[PDB]
This record gives C-alpha cells, structure tokens and sequence, in this order.
C-alpha cells in the first residue's frame, strides 16, 4: 500500500548499523518467478553492500520452524511469494512489540487475493499489495470500517443483519482460485528502474522472471510485451554489429518458438518432446508420429538432418528457418508457434533462448542435486536449490550444461510416461472434473518434486485439450514411491488454445481447505502452494469421493 | 525418341488420379508414404499398370531401359506437386 521507492528508503533506514544489519529475505519458494526476484534484489543489496541473510525455505509448514527459532537482531525482515493466501500475523503472533513498529516484514507476493487480515490493520507488513491489484478491490475496503468495531431492539436486528449483509460479500472474497496477477520480478524492478538502474543483466533477470509462468498462462503477460520490449529499446550494445564484439553482446529480439530446446537439441527431438506440438498432433499415437516427419518432408528438411544436432545444422537451413515455418505450419494449425521473444547471445559460447534458459533451471531443481525421510528429501532439495541459484550467474556458464543435458532427459522420462499413460485411457472424465491417478510408473523419483508434476500435469492437461471439445476439466495427479505412500497430489487448471477469455482461477485450493475442515484425512498442505496437497492410500480414497462432491464448480 | 516424351503425360495421369477399390489413390498414398518415410523408393503395381493398358506393359518386355528413366523423372514431378520440396532430397 505504498511507493515502491519510499518502502525501499524504510528498508534503508532499518537496514545499515554495527553490526550489520540485520535483514533476512526469505527466498520462496520452487518457484523461478523467486530466484529472478530475489537476485535482482540480492545484486542491488551488494551494490549498497547490504548485509543480508538469505533462506532457501521449501515448506510453508518449514518457515514456522526458521522464524520461531532464530530470530535476535534483525528489525527488518523481507519475504516472497508467501503471505498473499495465509496471514503470518496469526501463523506467526505478533504479538504487537514496541507505533512505529521496530521490525518490518516485506512480503511480496504475486497471489490473489490477500489475506483479508494482511493489508488492514497494519504490523508486520508493508504490505506489496502495489500496484496490480489497489484496487479497488472496495470488497476488503468494507469488510473492516463496517466490521470495526461495529427502538433499540430494532437498531440492534438492523444492525446484525447488515453485519451478515457485509460477511456475505465478504465470504464471497477470500475464498476464491490463487492466480498470479503480475510477476514479483516485474514490480521488483518496476522499484528498481526508479532508483534508476538500467543494468542489462538485470533486466535479463526480469525476462527470465515474466518467461519463468508462460507454460501457465500469460495471463496479463500478453500485454506484458511492451513493458519489456520498450525497456530492451532503452538500451542497446551497439548500433550495429561489428561481429561479433566478443563483449556486450547482448540480449536482443528474435522469432522465438514454444517448441522446446530448438538450440540445444537436435530440431526432430525438438518438435517431437515439445509441449505444445505434442497436443496438436497427436504424438503420443503412432498414427501421428508420422503427421511430423510429413512436415519435415513439407519442409524439405531430411529427417537425418532432423536427427543431428541444432548447432551444426546447415546454414541455409538457418536463415530459411524463419520463412519455411510461415510456409508450412500454418496448414497444420500449428501457426501459432512463433512468438516475438527474447535471446541473449553470449557469443563465442551461443545463444540462449529466454524460455530455454527457464528449462535448464527447472531441469536443476529436481535433479542434478518417517518425518526424517520427508524432511531430509525437503532438505536435498533444499541443497539443490542453490545448485540452481548458481546457474543463474553468467561468469559460470560450465553448469549451465548440466542443466540442459538434464532438462532433456527429463522429457525423455515426462513425454515417455505421458505415453505410458494414453494408451491405457486413465482419464476419468467423471462428471463435474476430468480426475486421473498414478498407480504404477518408471522412476517416481523424477515425480517428488511438485514442479515436475507441474510440468508433466501441465503437458497432459495440454495434451488431453487441444481443444479438443468439450468443456476444458482442471486435471488431478498422484504418484508414489518411497516414504510410506506419501501420494503427492497436485492441483491444476485447464488451457485455453491460445483464446484466453477468461482467468478461470483455481478452485482445488478452496475444495481441498473444505475436506480439511471436514474428516481431513491425512491432508496435508505443508506444500507451500494451495493447489498441491499429500494424501494417504488409506485415506485418498475416501477423500476422492469427498472430492468428486460436494462440488464447488 | 521425343514422341516417348507424350507418353509421360500419359503416365503421369496414371501416377496420381488412378483409383482403386472404391476410391483413395493407392499411387498417392505410396508418395505420401515416400513422403514421410523419404526412403526414395516409389512403388508401382505391374498389375496396375497393365489394368489401365497393356502397350506400357509391352514396353516394359520391350524396353524397361530408357522408360524408367523417363518415368522416375515424372515420379518425381509428382512428388513434386505433392510435396514442393525434395530437391534436397535425393
């Protein structure tokens, strides 16, 4: 509820002192959107040579155990991407200490709506509410100067029920689908050009971030392009090229594809692993395989020149890689592949398109690397993150690789059994929702990560809808391995063919709080995202049931 | 002999609009097939081609050695029409 500038001099004058600082931002959580954040952040922090902790936090269940344990010196803290659903100031309590409140907690946060009890009544936050959703938003506006602190007989059934008259409209708020508006990186540096730094690699910092959600929707995104583009035209390495210069060499636009690797990979593997082709053309299906390699003899382009790999593939095959496509997948529905994107050239080493780079550090999150077992995991990945955190910088490059040789793979194991499962038709179309489970698979070890069945839900429900009538049906996932039928089950939502009408906003995050306060059954939310929950093989089946009704949509 | 060359207009005809068992071109779906698979054999029934006339099959006791030669070149102006592209391949 603030300028981003003037939240920034608090978190200055709060900051700097013997001894330094003491500032702990909470990097939170799996997801990329926090690390392109926080990393601007962390730079811009060096630069005024900031002391500063930072926590690479997994569970929402696990920041209980950090903030409650060490806690001394530090009177201003910052957070992202928690606090947005449930409020820290009953989780945490706070416990007023000391107006003019001596430690401020930043929280940032992409998702909608906020905790009715976070902006009003200020304490801990500061709050980032800024600017995307303001708004009004007059829902909240009434939902506390009516609440508080609220012949007589009749002024007193007057008054109750105008108490319930705002609680009505007031339930209907709060309880609601988590969508991100805008991503934290965006505003970061929207408080960032305002300080007035221009730094290029920042500014890729902030590609990465807006590229880092475009598997899952835009939503806004669509329409983020200019806030991009203008900036890419608020600088620039040189005039002309002047090959190459071996230094900036920088990030430029280029007709970037959603098929997936086309730099690092061979082209045929390339179509046939991407997300959204493997949709339109029916790849899972032997019948369709083909329809690809008849692309390729559309194309004229040998499938042995397919097979080899993306940087030795002819020169003209290059330069008419941007025409052929025009003349050819515009028959096969396939003509929206080509976006205008961003691609940061590094020279001698190549080129790195903005999305690819996303998949490498996805690729590094999962791999790469009975509450001890689930918290040692949690702890591995933990590790991993920073394993992740340091392919990010551009002086080690070495790493970067062992992401993509990774992030390959990965499809290999996701597309391989996404086939395993359209042959056995585990789509249960039911009534209300599309639901599925895993009860069987290679390597569940690739699925503990929630990201990884972010990525495999995501290019099935893509999959399964092309559309593809009718009715696009959120899809339900499970998969178990080790750690006593643990039965991670995420939440998901359906995909528009590129025309999107509406947000749609998750329900699986109200319909799951509704179970929990029901029988809860072994339901577990200690992911920090509401749409992914645990389960038990015991009792996942009466929650399926619990499920299937009573339906909130 | 240029007189040869009419025949391939003839051929050809015979390459893509023949029909067999109720419709669908049996010689367009073998171009489809190399097409997809680029194995850059095209495949033509004996059968077939004597079905429409028997004076191409007599040319074929005749003289098979400069015929083919001018009927794979029309095979490949079909696949030409079909799929405008294979001049990078083969």
């Amino acid at each position: 509820i603030s300028q981003f500038s003037e939240a920034y001099n608090k978190i200055l004058r709060n900051s700097s002192s013997a001894s330094s600082c003491q500032l702990v931002i909470f990097v939170s959580c799996l997801n990329i959107d926090a690390l392109c954040a926080t990393k601007m952040l962390s730079l811009l922090f060096k630069k005024q040579l900031v002391q500063s902790q930072i926590v690479p936090i997994f569970g929402y269940s696990e920041l209980r155990r950090h903030y409650s344990q060490l806690d001394d010196n530090i009177n201003s803290l910052l957070l992202v991407g928690f606090g947005g659903v449930i409020d820290l100031e009953a989780f945490l309590e706070i416990d007023p200490q000391e107006q003019s409140f001596r430690r401020d907690i930043y929280v940032l946060d992409a998702h909608r709506p906020w905790n009715l009890d976070n902006i009003f009544g200020s304490q801990i936050i500061q709050c980032f509410d800024d600017g995307t959703v303001d708004d009004t938003l007059g829902e909240e506006k009434e939902a506390y100067y009516k609440l508080l602190e609220l012949n007589d007989l009749s002024k007193r059934k007057q008054r109750k029920k105008q108490i319930h008259e705002y609680e009505g409209v007031l339930e209907e708020y709060y309880s609601q689908g988590t969508t991100v508006v805008n991503s934290i990186s965006a505003q970061i540096y929207s408080l960032l050009s305002a300080i007035g730094e221009t730094n290029l690699s920042n500014l890729w910092l902030n590609i990465l971030g807006t590229t880092s959600l475009d598997i899952a929707y835009a939503q806004v995104y669509n329409r983020l392009y200019p806030l991009l583009q203008d900036e890419v035209k608020r600088l620039t390495p040189s005039s002309r090229n002047s090959v190459k210069t071996p230094d900036t060499l920088t990030l430029n636009i280029q007709p970037d594809y959603y098929l997936f690797l086309l730099r690092h990979s061979s082209l045929y593997d390339s179509f046939y692993y991407s997300n959204y082709v493997n949709a339109k053309l029916s790849l899972w299906n032997e019948n369709g395989k083909k329809r690809l390699h008849k692309m390729f003899a559309r194309m004229g382009i040998p499938l042995s020149t397919a097979q080899e790999t993306w940087l030795y593939m002819d020169h003209s095959i290059k330069r008419e890689l941007g025409i052929i496509f025009d003349k050819n997948l515009d028959r096969y529905g396939l003509q929206d592949i080509i976006r205008d994107g961003f691609v940061r050239t590094l020279g001698y080493r190549g080129s790195i398109s903005a999305s690819e780079f996303v998949e490498a550090l996805t690729a590094l999150l999962e791999v790469g690397n009975s509450a001890q077992k689930l918290t040692n995991l949690r702890k591995r990945w933990v590790s991993n993150f920073w394993l992740s955190w340091d392919a990010l910088d551009d002086r080690k490059v070495e790493l970067l690789n062992r992401g993509i040789q990774l992030a390959q793979d990965l499809q290999r194991a996701i597309f391989n059994t996404g086939v395993a499962i359209l042959e056995k038709k585990l789509i249960k179309h039911l009534r209300i929702y599309r639901l599925c489970v895993l009860q069987d698979g290679p390597d569940l070890d690739l699925y503990r990560n929630p990201l990884t069945l972010l990525r495999l839900g995501n290019t099935l429900i893509e999959c399964c809808a092309e559309s593809e009538d009718k009715q696009l049906l959120p899809m339900v996932l499970a998969s178990i391995d080790e750690n006593t039928d643990t039965y991670l089950v995420a939440g998901l939502t359906p995909r528009y063919p590129r025309g999107t009408k509406k947000p749609i906003l998750n329900n699986f995050s109200m319909a799951f709080q509704q179970i929990t306060a029901e029988t809860d059954a072994k339901v577990r939310i200690d992911n920090f995202e509401s749409s992914i929950i645990e389960i038990r093989r015991e009792d996942l089946s009466p929650f399926l049931e619990k499920l299937t009704l009573s339906g909130l949509l | 002999p240029n007189v040869s060359r009419t025949i391939a207009r003839e051929l050809k005809s015979f390459l893509l609009e023949y029909t067999d068992e109720t419709g669908r071109s049996v010689y367009g779906a073998r171009i489809r097939t190399l097409g997809e698979m680029n194995s850059e054999s095209l495949e033509v029934n004996y059968r077939h081609l004597a079905e429409s006339k028997a004076i191409l099959a007599l040319f074929l006791a005749k003289c098979p050695e400069e015929m083919l030669k001018i009927f794979d070149l029309v095979a490949m102006e079909a696949t030409e029409l079909h799929y405008p592209d294979y001049a990078r391949i083969h």
